[PDB]
């Protein structure tokens, strides 16, 4: 069980960012779960292997390359790599990410979204996971600093020993 | 005056003993000693040994950010160990880029290579520019590998 959080902008309300979470079990091929949140109310959606296969039928292009494009769009958030725009019609429940290549436009996918009765639970679990990750990374950082200090000490000792041997 | 004899031959142990006979001698200065080293080598072809073949070469390192500055040491990099190894091989390590320097070692950074070349063109005696890997290989051969391939 793994998941990722990312920041996306909406054309309708550019001034205000929205936060997108994508969670998968083993790999994106089987499917995953998506939630969109904005601090007040959130929507959710699901995707299974059947859905990705239908979309791949629509686009007639490699399964894995579609999966990788989705990976970069939803997880990497790499602006330098051909920025593209995520639009959302809230009332119509249509959250789609249009790809804007130079003088070319593509519709990458279609989606439907449903309003969760309790957005509080999701907007709490998000930040709780975040704080847990922060604590784990702080612990790992401390351990790595300790080990790096040990390595520097050993390097200095070995340098001194080499120097003494050459002097002798 | 010491143990060793004139007429009869002497073997390893004997030499050891006669050396143990003499207490010590520290009336010479480093320059002198090195000079004599070289001299006897030239007199009796002592350069075939795996080491000391660098004795005839003065080696400078690009271990400083500012050439001919002694206040900007870059200790903490492989270059340092390289230099020390050169010293272990008998290479006369020189902290200052003197006109008599024969070998100069440059690491992964080439930013200052041009400057080195200029200095070479300024010197009556030219010193070949060498990389760090040259020695790192030549050690295994215990011999002076051709510098051209490593120019």
């Amino acid at each position: 069980m793994e998941r990722k959080i990312s920041r996306i902008h909406l054309v309708s309300e550019p001034s205000i960012t929205h936060f997108l979470q994508v969670s998968w079990e083993k790999t994106l091929e089987s499917g995953f779960v998506i939630t969109l949140t904005d601090g007040h109310s959130a929507w959710t959606g699901t995707v299974s292997e059947s859905e990705i296969s239908q979309e791949a039928d629509d686009m007639a292009m490699e399964k894995g390359k579609y999966v990788g494009e989705l990976r970069k769009a939803l997880l990497s958030g790499a602006g330098p790599a051909d920025v593209y725009t995520f639009n959302f019609s809230k009332e119509s429940c249509y959250f789609f990410f249009e790809k804007n290549l130079k003088d070319v436009s593509f519709r990458l996918g279609s989606f439907n979204l449903e309003k969760v009765e309790n957005p509080a639970e999701v907007i709490r679990e998000l930040i709780c996971y975040c704080l847990d990750t922060i604590a784990e990374n702080q612990a790992k950082n401390e351990h790595l600093q300790k080990e790096n200090e040990r390595l520097l000490r050993d390097w200095n000792d070995v340098q001194g020993r080499f120097e003494k041997c050459v002097s002798a | 005056c010491y143990g060793d004899s004139y007429f009869i031959d002497t073997d390893l142990n004997q030499l050891k003993e006669v050396f143990s006979g003499i207490k010590n001698s520290n009336e010479q200065t480093p320059e002198e000693m090195a000079s004599l080293i070289a001299d006897l080598e030239y007199r009796y072809s002592w350069d075939c040994s795996p080491l000391s073949m660098f004795r005839r070469h003065t080696v400078y390192l690009d271990s400083y950010a500012v050439i001919n500055d002694l206040s900007t040491k870059n200790e903490g990099t492989r270059l340092a160990i390289k230099a020390l190894e050169l010293r272990f091989h008998g290479a006369k390590v020189v902290s200052c880029l003197a006109e008599g320097v024969s070998h100069v070692i440059i690491g992964e950074d080439h930013s200052r290579v041009a400057d080195f070349k200029a200095f070479r063109r300024t010197f009556k005696r030219k010193f070949k520019i060498l990389k760090e890997s040259w020695v790192t290989d030549s050690i295994d051969k215990c011999e002076l590998q051709e510098e051209n391939q490593y120019l």
